[PDB]
C-alpha cells in the first residue's frame, strides 16, 4: 500500500510530468513492443505494430490517460480503475504479467526524459504506485 | 546442467505411465478456470463463462489431449528440443497469436493435475526433473516469437 | 482482493486440511529446496538444509503456523500479520518472490495430499488468498 | 539468436563510453533504497537506514564502482559468457549467499540509471540490445547455484 509520502510524492511528479503524457507513452508503449516482442500478441489486430506508428502513438496516449487517472484516484485505486480492469479481463484477456513489462518501460522513459526529477525517492514511490495500478487492473480477472 | 541419466528415467517413467485422456482435459480445464486470460483462444469452443461448463465443455476436453501430446516429441527428442518444437513455436506466435506466459501457466496446471495424480509417488525429485523438462519445452515454444 | 465467495472457499479447505499442516509445511519447504536450490541461500545459518531435516522439519510447522494465521485473520491480511512483515522486511530481508516459488510448493502438495477436495474452484481461491499472503508479508519492506 | 553485429556494436559502444564513478555508485545506491531486501549483504558499509545515508555512503560507491567493472569480462568474451562468470558465480552462491533474484534487480537500475545518463540516445534498440547483455550475464552468474 501506499503511504502519505508515496502519494505525495506521486502526484508531485505527476504534476511535473503530465504534461508529456501522450510522449511517455508513445515511448513506453514502442520500447514494450520492441524490447519485449511477446507482447505484440495483443496487437495482432493492428497491421502497424512498429515503433512510433498511429496506432502505437494513438494507444500510446490511451494508457498514459488510464495512468493520470490513476492519479487522480490513488486513495483507492480498486475502485477508481474498476472500469478498466473489466476491459482488460473480459474483452481484452491481458495477462496481468504484461502490466509488469509495461511499468518497467515506463520507468526507463521518465528516467531519460527527466533525469533530474526521477530521484531515488521518487522511483521506490512510483514504483509502488505502478505495481499499485496493476493490482488494481487485475482486480475484476478471477 | 542438462540432463542425467536420473533425470531420463524419470520422465520416461512419467510418460509411459502419462494417462492422457484424465490429465489432458483436467490440466486445460484447470487452467482456464485459474488464468482466465487463457480463454482468449477459445472463441467458438462454446460457453465457457463458469466453472462447471468449462468441466464439461468436449471441445476442451478434446483440445486439452491435443497439448499433452504435444510434449511426446519433447520426450522422444531430450537432446533436441528447441529444433523439434521450433514449428510449434512460429505457429504459436503467427497465426496463434499466444502470449508464451500462457505456456508457463499451463505447465503449471499440468504439474498440479500430475501431482494429483501420482500422490506420495510425485516426490521432490519427481518434481524436478518433471518441472525442468516443461521450462524446457516451454523455452523451446516461445523461441520463434519476433 | 478475496472475494467473501473466495473467504468461504479458503476457510473450508482449512477447516478440512488444517490438521496436516505441518506435514504440509514439511513436504512444502523440501519441495522448495529441491527444486529451487537458490532460495537454499537463506538458510545457510543450518548445517542441515535438506529434505526433512530437523530443521526444515521444525521450520515447516512455523511457516504453517503463519498460514494459520493468515487463514483467521483472512478479512485483514495487512494489519494480521504485521509483525510477520517487520520480521522479514528487517530481519530475514528475504525477497519477496521466493513467497510466490513456495507458495507454488504449498499448492503441488495440497494437490498430492488431497486431491478430491483441491478442486480447481478451490485452487482459484487459495491462489488468490495466497498472493493476499505475500503481499501482506510484503508491507514493511519499501 | 545470439550476436548480431549491431547488438556487439551497440554493446562495444555504450562501455568504451561508461563513467564507471558516475554510474556505479548511482546503481548500487539506487537499488538499496528502491529493493531494501538488497541490504541484507552490507552490514559493515556503515548506516543505510535512510536514503540520504545510503546516497552518501563511500563503502556502496565504491562497490558500485567494483560491481560495474564486473561487466567488463563479459563484455570482452561475449562468446563465452557462462564460462567466464562460472568463478564470480560460485563465489556469490557459497561464500556471499546472494539471492540470484538480486542480480536481475540490480539490473533494472543499471539499465534506469544509465537511461538517465544517456537520455535520448538510449533508443529502445540500445535498450534491447543492453538487456539483452545484461539478461545474459545474469543468466551466468545464477548457474553455478546447486
Ligand atoms: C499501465 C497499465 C495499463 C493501462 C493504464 C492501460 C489502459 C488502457 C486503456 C485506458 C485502454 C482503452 C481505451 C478504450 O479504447 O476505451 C486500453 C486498451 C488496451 N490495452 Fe491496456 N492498459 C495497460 C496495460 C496494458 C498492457 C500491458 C497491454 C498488453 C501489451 C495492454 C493491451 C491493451 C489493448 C490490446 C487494448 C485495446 C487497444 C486497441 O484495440 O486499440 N494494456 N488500455
Ligand atoms: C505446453 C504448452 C503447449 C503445447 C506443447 C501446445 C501444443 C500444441 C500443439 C501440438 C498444437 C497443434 C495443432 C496443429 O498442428 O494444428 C496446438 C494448437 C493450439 N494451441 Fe497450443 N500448446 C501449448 C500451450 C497452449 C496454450 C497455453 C494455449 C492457450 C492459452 C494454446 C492454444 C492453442 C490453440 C488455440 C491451438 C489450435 C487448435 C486448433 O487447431 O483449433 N496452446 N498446441
Ligand atoms: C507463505 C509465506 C511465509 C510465511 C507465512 C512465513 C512465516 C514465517 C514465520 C512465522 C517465521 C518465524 C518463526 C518464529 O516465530 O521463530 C519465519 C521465519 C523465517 N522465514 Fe518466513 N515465511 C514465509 C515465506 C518465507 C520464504 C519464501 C523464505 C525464504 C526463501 C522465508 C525465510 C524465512 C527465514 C530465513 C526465517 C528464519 C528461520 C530460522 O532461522 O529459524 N520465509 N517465516
Ligand atoms: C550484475 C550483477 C553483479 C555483478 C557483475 C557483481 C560483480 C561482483 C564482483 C566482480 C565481485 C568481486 C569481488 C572479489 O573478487 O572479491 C563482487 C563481490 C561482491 N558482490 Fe557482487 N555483483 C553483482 C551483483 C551483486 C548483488 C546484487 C549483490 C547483493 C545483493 C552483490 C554482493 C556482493 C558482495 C557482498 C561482494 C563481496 C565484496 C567484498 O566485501 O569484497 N553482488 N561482485
Amino acid at each position: 500500500s501506499l503511504s502519505d509520502k508515496d502519494k505525495a510524492a506521486v502526484r508531485a511528479l505527476w504534476s511535473k510530468i503530465g504534461k508529456s503524457a501522450d510522449a511517455i507513452g508513445n515511448d513506453a508503449l514502442s520500447r514494450m513492443i520492441v524490447v519485449y516482442p511477446q507482447t505484440k500478441t495483443y496487437f495482432s489486430h493492428w497491421p502497424d505494430v512498429t515503433p512510433g506508428s498511429p496506432h502505437i502513438k494513438a494507444h500510446g496516449k490511451k494508457v498514459m490517460g488510464g495512468i493520470a487517472l490513476a492519479v487522480s484516484k490513488i486513495d483507492d485505486l480498486k475502485t477508481g480503475l474498476m472500469e478498466l480492469s473489466e476491459q482488460h479481463a473480459y474483452k481484452l484477456r491481458v495477462d496481468p504479467a504484461n502490466f509488469k513489462i509495461l511499468n518497467h518501460c515506463i520507468l526507463v522513459v521518465i528516467s531519460t526524459m527527466f533525469p533530474k526529477e526521477f530521484t531515488p525517492e521518487a522511483h521506490v514511490s512510483l514504483d509502488k504506485f505502478l505495481s499499485g495500478v496493476a493490482l488494481a487492473l487485475a482486480e475484476r480477472y478471477r | 546442467v542438462e540432463w542425467t541419466d536420473k533425470e531420463r528415467s524419470i520422465i520416461s517413467d512419467i510418460f509411459s505411465h502419462m494417462d492422457y485422456d484424465d490429465i489432458g482435459p483436467k490440466a486445460l480445464s484447470r487452467c482456464l478456470i485459474v488464468y482466465p486470460w487463457t480463454q482468449r483462444h477459445f472463441s467458438g469452443f462454446g460457453n465457457l463463462y463458469n466453472a462447471e461448463a468449462i468441466i464439461g465443455n468436449a471441445n476442451v476436453a478434446a483440445h486439452g489431449i491435443k497439448v499433452l501430446h504435444g510434449l511426446d516429441r519433447g520426450v522422444k527428442n531430450m537432446d533436441n528440443i528447441a529444433a523439434t518444437y521450433a514449428d510449434l513455436s512460429t505457429l504459436h506466435s503467427e497465426k496463434l497469436h499466444v502470449d508464451p506466459d500462457n505456456f508457463k501457466l499451463l505447465s503449471d496446471c499440468i504439474t498440479i493435475v500430475l501431482a494429483a495424480k501420482m500422490g506420495h509417488a510425485f516426490t521432490a525429485e519427481t518434481q524436478g526433473a518433471f518441472q525442468k523438462f516443461l521450462a524446457v519445452v516451454v523455452s523451446a515454444l516461445g523461441k520463434q516469437y519476433h
